[PDB]
């Protein structure tokens, strides 16, 4: 009953994935046995979004773990709520994709993403009425770069009408992992653009400088991290499963925040985000979220959204809270920074009220906003893709197993297409 | 004459035979629901 699968590709993809479902097993009391245990009746009453109902009484996700190597997948079926995943739905390769988008999209993705497009179709269409997919990779791995997006384009084909959703790491040079990021990054964001309907970009860096000054922790690692982005992806998806003073899902959001086909590259945030010692100096109340969620730092981007124009700001709450100081925050903030807001969209701020609040905490807020900020993220990933491909450097590796240099002429021409489009409606006026 | 007076010595070269994981976040708070209307 409008419920939604998941999908997680590559290394980044699982890591996310299994922190994710671990979240959103204790949301709902679910034990890692697959027994639920909770303390109300709202938890169940609209679990078949995320789950699946098998016999003795147990639940199961509907996830599909797809990947080249089966080490990363071996690593969460032993880890803490690793049972749950039913494991016919784990499909592997044997030779991996070796961070190469060609092999990962034309090489091995051709020859294994059979059995996985079987397994999508069973689970998808085995559901009452399903209302979407959503997807977590990286676009700097191979494997998750190339396969997941080719999945992306198939489904999209055989499923024209449904909701695409896909949280997207983009690389970042500041914090460099590999030498091939440019080449994997420009062809995924070429093939994405031309597909997803919704696309959200996270960044190491900027969960770094979160985790370091925020929190102010000394030490963060990828579990800090994938629980800040599993906190995130629930705060989306929560308003589908718990009733709320104005409810508004996945569709409703694109909608409303996409004003033109092409721009659908949203970033996020999230609070409030306190540090144990100072956890409770502060006071839950509205003008604090607000002001926290508007918070350039506080941005799960390096792209600073004061050097832009916003196009939409959405905002989901979740708690009880009063509409009216909703809107009126919404509204002083739109009037006192009216710089930063185009002008012909009056009103550009979607607001949204769920009754249930994190456990554990009372007030919290997901932020999902456009801003024109973003392509600098894009002119800054072009300009390293261009040097990199005037002198021809590691061209041989994509050009030995099928792909010329015109498809990556095409996708510097689409990517700067991409660009200008992009940045004609800053300077826009009414 | 005499060569010397270090006896044997036959020795070779020999080879004798001799959790981060987790995450640190989150503050709880009781649970609290029973939605508005
Ligand atoms: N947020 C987050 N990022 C990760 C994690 N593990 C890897 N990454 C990022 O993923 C990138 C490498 O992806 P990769 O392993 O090659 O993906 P694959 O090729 O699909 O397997 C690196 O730049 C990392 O920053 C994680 O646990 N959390």
């Amino acid at each position: 009953m409008r419920e939604i699968v998941h999908i997680q590709g590559g290394q980044c993809g699982n890591q996310i994935g299994a922190k994710f479902w671990e979240v959103i097993s204790d949301e709902h009391g679910i034990d890692p046995t697959g027994t639920y245990h909770g303390d109300s009746d709202l938890q169940l009453e609209r679990i078949n979004v995320y789950y699946n109902e098998a016999t003795g009484g147990r639940y199961v996700p509907r996830a599909i773990l797809m990947d080249l190597e089966p080490g990363t997948m071996d690593s969460v079926r032993a880890g803490p709520f690793g049972q749950l995943f039913r494991p016919d739905n784990f499909v592997f390769g044997q030779t991996g994709a070796g961070n190469n988008w060609a092999k990962g999209h034309y090489t091995e993705g051709a020859e294994l993403i059979d059995s996985v497009l079987d397994v999508v179709r069973k689970e998808a269409e085995g559901c009452d009425c399903l209302q979407g997919f959503q997807i977590t990779h990286s676009l700097g791995g191979g494997t998750g770069s190339g396969m997941g997006t080719l999945l992306i384009s198939k489904v999209r084909e055989e499923y024209p009408d449904r909701i695409m959703e896909t949280f997207s790491v983009v690389p970042s040079p500041k914090v460099s992992d590999t030498v091939v990021e440019p080449y994997n990054a420009t062809l995924s964001v070429h093939q994405l653009v031309e597909n997803a309907d919704e696309c959200m970009v996270i960044d190491n860096e900027a969960l770094y400088d979160i985790c370091f000054r925020t929190l102010k922790l000394t030490t963060p690692t990828y579990g800090d991290l994938n629980h800040l982005v599993s906190a995130a992806m629930s705060g989306v998806t929560c308003c589908l499963r718990f009733p709320g003073q104005l409810n508004s899902d996945l569709r409703k959001l694109a909608v409303n925040l996409i004003p033109f086909p092409r721009l659908h590259f949203f970033m996020i945030g999230f609070a409030p985000l306190t540090s144990r010692g100072s956890q409770q100096y502060r006071a839950l109340t509205v003008p604090e979220l607000t002001q926290q969620m508007f918070d350039a730092k506080n941005m799960m981007c390096a792209a600073d959204p004061r050097h832009g124009r916003y196009l939409t700001a959405s905002a989901l709450f979740r708690g009880r809270m009063s509409t009216k100081e909703v809107d009126e925050q919404m509204l002083n903030v739109q009037n006192k920074n009216s710089s930063y807001f185009v002008e012909w969209i009056p009103n550009n701020i979607k607001s949204s009220i769920c009754d249930i609040p994190p456990k554990g905490l009372k007030m919290a807020v997901t932020f999902v906003g456009n801003s024109t900020a973003i392509q600098e993220m894009f002119k800054r990933v072009a300009e390293q893709f261009t040097a990199m491909f005037r002198r021809k450097a590691f061209l041989h590796w994509y050009t030995g197993e099928g792909m010329d240099e015109m498809e990556f002429t095409e996708a510097e021409s689409n990517m700067n297409d991409l660009v200008s489009e992009y940045q004609q409606y800053q300077d826009a006026t009414a | 004459l005499v060569m010397g007076n270090n006896n044997p010595q036959f020795t070779s070269e020999a080879m004798s035979e001799f959790l981060k994981k987790s995450h640190f976040k989150l503050g709880e708070d009781p649970s609290l629901y029973e939605t508005t209307t």
